[PDB]
């Protein structure tokens, strides 16, 4: 639950970093 | 949900540096640090837990050292031995619940 969405939460950061550079 | 704060710029001829941290103290499981040289992957540092756990990475053994104030929330980690390699982007994190925890972190110097 709250868990997951925090790990979701930090990694479409890294999804916004991947997403500009390409 | 943790957040993290931190500390320990500039450069000296003593040595220092730290962290902090926020939230709901003493659920210190896995409370680790971090550190990235810049244009690297991310790295782990040293590990310190709620049970008095000592240990590092195979490069601060002697460099370094952690420490657990329980009072104002916070974990410690301090430098030792001027090298100025551990010039890098930092972090200082934990685990609760095993949920993934970060933040922002601190640089290190010359000379």
């Amino acid at each position: 639950q709250i868990e997951s969405t925090q790990a979701i939460g930090q990694r479409y950061e890294t999804i916004h970093g991947g997403l500009d550079s390409i | 949900e943790v957040q993290l704060q931190e500390s320990g710029g500039g450069l000296v001829y003593s040595l220092r540096l730290s962290c902090a941290s926020s939230r709901s103290i003493d659920g210190i499981n896995i409370m680790r640090w971090y550190r990235q040289a810049p244009g690297k992957q991310r790295g782990m540092v040293a590990v310190v837990t709620g049970w008095g756990s000592t240990n590092y990475v195979d490069s601060v053994k002697g460099r370094f050292i952690i420490s657990r104030d329980s009072a104002k929330d916070t974990v410690y980690l301090q430098m030792n031995n001027l090298k100025p390699e551990d010039t890098a982007v930092y972090s200082c994190n934990a685990i609760y619940r095993g949920s993934e925890y970060w933040g922002q972190g601190t640089q290190v110097t010359v000379s």
